[PDB]
């Protein structure tokens, strides 16, 4: 009947391709600002079309029971939810949730959201592992730093004669309202916060007349305070993911003290550690989603094969001749490698685009590329005639070449759109076929559309979905409460007030920079709704990225003379001569770190350093002597390590000579590199890495070439357009009410003081652009680059505030193709390159010398076996049922509760809470200590000798003895000691591990590979050590701007080691770069006198400045990626002996 | 950077000597305005005097014992100062005494002009015929103690190794 008629309608494609269109139109509609002619009628139009779909989807399947069967599948289940909400709003994220229809219609996407949810079913064992693990750092991080970020730099009021701010006649009343005021306090120019200052001995002092008081606002907006558990926890969470974490680091060291680096080394290193423990859960999950794809599909390749098998049982003469004259040369290989000559030669010719380019270059590069256009056209037309046009077409590179020629001849007609010259350069991939490893990169890029092209849409949808969420919930709010954010009420550079800016702010927050948005977001939005989005956009967003970034990998699968020599070789063999040298190395280098600024302040240590290095040098002369007559000139030079001791001590020959140049203070500054030969543990790391390096060169060659095309393209778009006309006084760019040209900029300068400055790191050359392309990969300093680059107008024009905002795409079209697919190839080669070396070249395993292998194996027998039976029932009228007290499981779970209430006892400790709350906590703390002390004491009597056996009991008896001390120390009481006394209270919460099991297995594997995790850092500390002393002799006293403010300078070895670590994880490297980049005046007083030292000028060289950091980040990124290997082979090494 | 160093006080007669006084503002950053005044306790008696005063020109003080002789090698130009050191040309034995510098600065923050002052004291000690300074001599000698000491273990152990193995050489 009528009901039946529906069923014909329901099963159609030709009605579903109307539902494919009403999404693809409502998807595009929800984007823009609201149009009023296409009013809520449209809102009502795409209301009923889903209703008219749901009606057919229910008037197909029966009456109420039939409708219910309808709702057995979850997809049909959501559909009801969206329509149900939309229909109600007759009388709003739910409008956005219409766009989830996109996933429902396609039967290919339903496999994915069925995978990316089942993979989240598995990972929930490791969340608890971490959220408990984060929270035990917070209670450590809260009690050290409670209210430390609140510190402000506050005035001390004038004790003058007249009563102009008379407080030496009355300072009693206004006090608590005085120090809140922003005007009274301090903050250097250009900081929307005050100046955090902590009054420990070493940490970050404040201008005279001012003092370090506690009370104030908080950092940023209020969302950085340690006080209170959550916000501190959020910061702690921030430090795990490395989102703008340098600033947090910076404001902790300034506030609390310089010596709290040791906290942010435990945080960052473990913070990293739990990230790799989430990732290895996905590896042990996303193998299982590709094990079943090889279990059932081959079985379905057997199910079809089994059943299938059963069923079975003048001119026209030269229209071919001159065609053959074409067809002869093309199949000859003197056409083939001729083209790859012209492609590479075309690439370079293009690249030389220096910025100014007078008519010599400006005619050369114009008339140059027209020659290559003749080459590429005659490449094309002589390949059309050769093999039938359609045949030529079928190969897609003949089709891709075909594309560029049409594009190539477009450019002549034009005589902004000159990016089209650079689409020649995609012909490089043509090279690939000959090439070995670029043929993996075009395998990877084509794989994101091919057999894994289903997944990219789920990324491309889910990234889009949050761009409509944040548009709706906040877009009207940034119009209305804008003022909280800016100074002038003009709409910051990352807003929700449109779609397309909204899209970037989810593309940014997917890259792992989401704090700088939330500070804003929470304030003009609200506290709960903003935080509900961002935590979501990571946890969904991060998971989607991991599957994409893992699954791309897994688819890319004389008798006296002689005796003298022996003695010489024999004396080197002795441990005494060898460890005497080792103490000569560590003491020479230890005097070496006394080098900088403060050396003019102490007089004797300038003298001690001067005379000791001769003796140290002389010891190494004796060693260079005795290595020779030991090994002989052949065997000495051919050893790799022994080359260095000839070089470094040889540079000490050429230094002691020149009394009878300043270059050779560099080499001496390199002499603690020689401990690599001497210590066994480092050498294994040096050896393994060397193996890594040859391949790395080939991976690097791809990327340098691949980026190069981007670098060439970038210069064309942006070169010399970064110049900005800048006022000196505020360093605001001039408005463009006046100064459209630089030629009219000059006239203003004549009358005034206002200057026209370049951008320091920009796309002026193909190599200077190369640098700015590195900044926008490692996510640091990239904000400055864009803001200029968005606003660019012409070669001479002055950039207005917000022209050309579609040029964020050039970074987004890069950072995907140049950071994601690039780096995913780089990891794709190494984790194969250690599959070859460990199996084929590996003796047993790696990163461990010979005794570390045995101590590794001593820790294997610890975990697997260790089990004693019932002990010391010891029945006695003095000790009867006490064996029931220790051993009954009525107890064991209940002691978990006694920590757990004590765990939330310490979570209410906030700042400024008043005594009464504090008094209760103090009383509560005493009670908790007594309970375990009585309990542990109870355990001791019952078990006499036997209990001491469990190491948990020993740990239990470790921790309670500590907690006894924590209260008697308080009856004694220095602020610094007292806080770290309360750090001992945290260790009671660590007792919950042997309850957990799930946590306790993976956290044991930390222990399992920690000595291999000791060398990786030991060579890392050596690497840090070299760049510190090389930093001090160059980059002290450079003009302190940006990242080198008052603490984080290379003035000493004190501040460098702090400064470097910040840069080991590749944060703030931009911050460091700008001072050293800058040269001359303006910006150099050079001839300037620092008061105290012996060197004039604050100028920092651009030569020494670039290769310092760029060869540190490459040395950053190998050894830490080396570190991630020696965890991953051990936690994937546990998963194979476990299964079998 | 900026580091304050306490000057030298052992000086050689007939000589141009430097008493350098550096006071570093607790926050080498905020714009200041300074003046240096030198004062002198003779070993005649304990009564100071002006001998030198400075504000972005040469401050010359009539004190005939020290007049027509001094010279500013302090921080030149910006009158931010920090480092005021003057030179005492042609030192004689009548110069032995105790100096006291006064930096008085009006740091004008940029919100509220404020002033403060600092005192360093230097006891000049004129000694004829300059020595090296008793830690340049001392580390001169301790170097050759270690160098000779080592040059022995080298010929100890070599002679000691040399006898030992040619003794095992007759067994081969
Ligand atoms: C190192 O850092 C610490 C903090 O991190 C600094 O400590 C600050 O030092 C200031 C001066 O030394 C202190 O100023 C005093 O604070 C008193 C606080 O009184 C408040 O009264 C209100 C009234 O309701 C209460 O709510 C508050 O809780 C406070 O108790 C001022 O009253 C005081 O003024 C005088 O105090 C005396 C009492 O001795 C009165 O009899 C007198 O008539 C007058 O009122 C003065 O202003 C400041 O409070 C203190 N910070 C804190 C948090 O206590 C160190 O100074 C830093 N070290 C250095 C060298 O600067
Ligand atoms: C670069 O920025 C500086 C700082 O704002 C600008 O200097 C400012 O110039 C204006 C005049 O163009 C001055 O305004 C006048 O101030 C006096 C107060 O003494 C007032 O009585 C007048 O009615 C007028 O408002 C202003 O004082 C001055 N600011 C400072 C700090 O000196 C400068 O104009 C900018 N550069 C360019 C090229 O515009
Ligand atoms: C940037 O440079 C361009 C030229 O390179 C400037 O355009 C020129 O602007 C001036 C005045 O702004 C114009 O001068 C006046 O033009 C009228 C037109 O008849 C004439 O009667 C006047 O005697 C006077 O010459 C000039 O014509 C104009 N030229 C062009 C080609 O546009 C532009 O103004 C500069 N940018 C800024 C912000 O000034
Ligand atoms: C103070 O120390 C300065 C250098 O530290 C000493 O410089 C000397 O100054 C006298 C000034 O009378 C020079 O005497 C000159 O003699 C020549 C020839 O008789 C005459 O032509 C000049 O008019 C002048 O009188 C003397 O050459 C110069 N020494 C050197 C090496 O250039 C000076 O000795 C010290 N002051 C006193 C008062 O001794
Ligand atoms: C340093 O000052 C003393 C002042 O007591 C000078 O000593 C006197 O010098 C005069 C020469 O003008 C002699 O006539 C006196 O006899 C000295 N005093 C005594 C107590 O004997 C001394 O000359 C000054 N130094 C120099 C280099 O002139």
């Amino acid at each position: 009947p009528i009901r039946r008629g529906a069923i014909r309608v329901f099963v159609n494609s030709a009605f579903n391709f109307f539902i494919m269109f009403t999404i693809f139109s409502n998807c595009i509609f929800m984007t823009i600002s609201n149009p009023p002619a296409w009013s809520k009628i449209v809102e009502y139009t795409f209301t009923g079309i889903y209703t008219f779909e749901v009606i057919v989807k229910v008037l197909s399947r029966g009456f109420c029971i039939g409708h219910f069967t309808f709702l057995r599948d979850p997809w049909n289940w959501l559909d009801f939810s969206v329509v149900t909400m939309t229909y109600i709003t007759e009388f709003r994220t739910f409008r956005v949730l219409r766009a989830l229809k996109t996933i429902t219609i396609f039967p290919g996407l339903k496999t994915i959201v069925r995978a990316l949810i089942e993979s989240m079913k598995q990972m929930g064992d490791v969340v608890i592992l971490t959220v408990f693990s984060l929270a035990v750092f917070t209670l450590a991080g809260m009690q050290l730093f409670m209210g430390n970020l609140r510190h402000k730099c506050i005035r001390w009021p004038i004790s003058n004669v007249t009563l102009d701010y008379e407080s030496a006649y009355n300072t009693t009343f206004d006090f608590t309202a005085y120090i809140e005021n922003e005007e009274n306090q301090y903050f250097l120019d250009g900081a929307l916060d005050a100046l955090l200052c902590g009054n420990n001995s070493d940490a970050g002092k404040c201008p005279e007349g001012y003092t370090c008081m506690k009370a104030g606002r908080n950092p940023n907006y209020g969302y950085t305070n340690y006080d209170n558990f959550a916000w501190t926890f959020l910061c702690l969470f921030r430090l795990m993911l490395q989102d703008y974490w340098e600033n947090l680091y910076q404001m902790t060291l300034r506030a609390a003290g310089k010596s709290y680096m040791v906290f942010f080394i435990m945080v960052i290193f473990l913070g990293s550690f739990y990230l790799i423990n989430l990732i290895l859960a996905v590896v042990a999950m996303a193998y299982e989603e590709q094990n079943q794809a090889t279990l059932a599909e081959a079985q379905e390749k057997e199910a079809e094969f089994q059943r299938a098998v059963e069923q079975l049982r003048n001119c026209c003469g030269p229209w071919v001749f001159l065609k053959k004259w074409v067809h002869f040369v093309m199949m000859d290989p003197f056409t083939d490698l001729f083209i790859t000559l012209c492609i590479i030669l075309n690439t370079l010719f293009m690249s030389i685009e220096h910025h100014p380019m007078n008519e010599s270059f400006q005619s050369l590069l114009s008339a140059g590329n027209l020659v290559f256009t003749t080459i590429f056209a005659a490449e094309m037309v002589l390949k059309i005639i050769a093999l039938d046009p359609y045949y030529y077409f079928q190969q897609t590179w003949n089709i891709f070449d075909s594309i560029i020629v049409s594009l190539s001849l477009l450019e002549l007609g034009l005589s902004g759109m000159s990016v089209l010259r650079s689409l020649r350069l995609l012909r490089i991939f043509k090279l690939a076929k000959s090439w070995p490893t670029l043929n993996i990169l075009i395998k990877i890029i084509c794989n994101s559309v091919g057999a894994l092209g289903n997944l990219t849409i789920v990324l491309a949808i889910i990234v889009f979905i949050f761009a409509l969420v944040g548009f709706q919930l906040f877009g009207k709010n940034y119009k209305e409460y804008v003022c909280k954010i800016s100074d002038d009420c003009e709409l910051p550079r990352w807003h929700m007030n449109d779609f397309f800016h909204s899209f970037l702010i989810v593309f940014r927050a997917l890259c792992g920079e989401w704090i700088e948005t939330m500070w804003d977001c929470m304030e003009v939005g609200g506290v709960p709704m903003c935080l509900a989005v961002y935590m979501m956009v990571i946890i969904i967003g991060n998971l989607v990225m991991l599957n994409l970034f893992l699954a791309l990998l897994l688819s890319s699968f004389g008798k006296i003379w002689w005796n003298l020599r022996r003695t010489c070789y024999t004396i080197v063999e002795h441990d005494y001569f060898e460890t005497f040298i080792i103490f000569m190395i560590l003491l020479s280098s230890g005097v070496l770190a006394f080098e900088d600024i403060y050396i003019w302040r102490r007089r004797v240590i300038k003298v001690i350093l001067e005379y000791a290095d001769k003796v140290f040098t002389y010891v190494f002369i004796v060693e260079m002597l005795l290595k020779w007559v030991a090994y002989g000139f052949k065997r000495y030079f051919t050893d790799a390590w022994c080359w260095l001791d000839f070089v470094i001590v040889g540079a000490s020959i050429m230094g002691i000579t020149s009394s009878l140049i300043k270059n050779l203070r560099t080499i001496r500054a390199l002499r603690p590199l020689r401990a690599l030969s001497r210590f066994e543990g480092m050498k294994v790391v040096v050896r393994a890495l060397l193996g890594a390096i040859p391949s790395i060169m080939n991976v690097l060659l791809v990327c340098l070439m691949f980026w190069l095309i981007f670098s060439i393209m970038g210069v064309n778009l942006f070169a010399g357009k970064f110049y900005r006309c800048i006022n000196t006084t505020t360093d605001e760019i001039l408005p463009v009410e006046e100064v459209n040209n630089r030629s009219d900029c000059m006239a203003l300068m004549y009358t005034n003081e206002v200057r026209w400055v370049n951008l320091k790191v920009n796309y002026d050359n193909a190599g200077m652009g190369y640098l700015s392309l590195l900044q926008v990969s490692t996510f640091k300093g990239w904000m400055d680059i864009m803001y200029a680059a968005v606003d660019s107008r012409e070669v001479e024009d002055q950039p207005i505030y917000e022209i050309n905002v579609y040029m964020y795409l050039y970074f987004v079209i890069f950072i995907v193709f140049g950071a994601f697919f690039t780096l995913n190839l780089f990891i794709g080669v190494i984790i194969d390159n250690f599959n070859r070396q460990k199996q084929k070249l590996g003796g047993e395993d790696l990163f461990m010398t010979e005794e570390q292998k045995k101590y590794y194996n001593a820790m294997k027998k610890l975990g697997s076996k260790k089990a004693a039976k019932c002990i010391p029932r010891p029945s006695n009228v003095v000790q009867g049922v006490v064996y029931d007290i220790v051993t009954q499981p009525f107890t064991d779970i209940f002691i978990m509760a006694l920590i757990c209430i004590n765990m939330v006892a310490m979570m209410v400790e906030s700042e400024d809470q008043s005594q009464v709350k504090k008094d209760i906590l103090s009383q509560i703390n005493v009670i908790f200590v007594i309970i375990f002390t009585v309990e542990c004491l109870l355990k001791l009597l019952a078990l006499r000798q036997y209990f001491f056996t469990v190491g948990w009991n020993v740990f239990d008896f470790a921790v309670v003895v500590i907690s006894i001390i924590g209260l008697l120390l308080s009856d004694i009481i220095s602020p610094t000691l007292f806080r770290v006394i309360r750090l001992a209270r945290i260790a009671r919460v660590l007792r919950l591990i042997r309850a957990a099991k799930g946590i306790r297995t993976l956290l044991f594997a930390l222990m399992m590979s920690l000595p291999a995790l000791f060398n990786i850092g030991l060579l890392l500390f050596l690497i840090m050590f070299i760049f510190s002393i090389f930093g001090m002799s160059n980059f002290a006293y450079v003009k302190k701007q940006g990242g080198v403010d008052d603490i984080f300078n290379f003035e000493t070895f004190g501040n460098s080691m702090i400064c470097l670590f910040e840069i080991t994880t590749s944060a703030g490297w931009d911050g460091l770069l700008l001072p050293t980049l800058n040269t001359g005046p303006p910006d150099c007083d050079p001839d300037v006198e620092n008061p105290g030292t012996d060197v004039r000028g604050n100028c920092g060289n651009p030569g020494k400045g670039i290769t310092f950091f760029c060869s540190y980040i490459i040395l950053s990124f190998l050894v830490v990626v080396n570190m991630y290997i020696a965890i991953i082979l051990e936690n994937f090494g546990v998963a194979q002996e476990e299964s079998s | 950077a900026c580091v304050e160093v306490d000057s030298d006080t052992e000086a050689v007669v007939g000589h141009g000597f430097k008493l350098g006084c550096i006071s570093c503002k607790m926050r080498g950053e905020v714009q200041a305005s300074a003046t240096v005044d030198w004062w002198f306790m003779a070993k005649g008696e304990s009564e100071f005097s002006h001998i030198y005063s400075y504000i972005d020109m040469t401050g010359m003080v009539n004190d005939e014992r020290f007049l027509d002789r001094l010279n500013w090698m302090g921080s030149k130009n910006t009158f931010d100062l920090q480092d005021g050191s003057i030179y005492i040309l042609n030192v004689t034995l009548n110069d032995t005494g105790t100096y006291r510098c006064y930096f008085d600065r009006t740091l004008t923050f940029n919100y509220y002009e404020f002033r403060t002052n600092i005192n360093k004291t230097i006891t000049l000690n004129v000694v004829p015929k300059a020595t090296r300074g008793t830690a340049s001599i001392l580390s001169e000698v301790m170097m050759y103690v270690s160098i000779i000491g080592l040059q022995l273990w080298l010929l100890v152990e070599m002679v000691y190794c040399y006898r030992k193995i040619a003794a095992a050489g007759e067994e081969a």
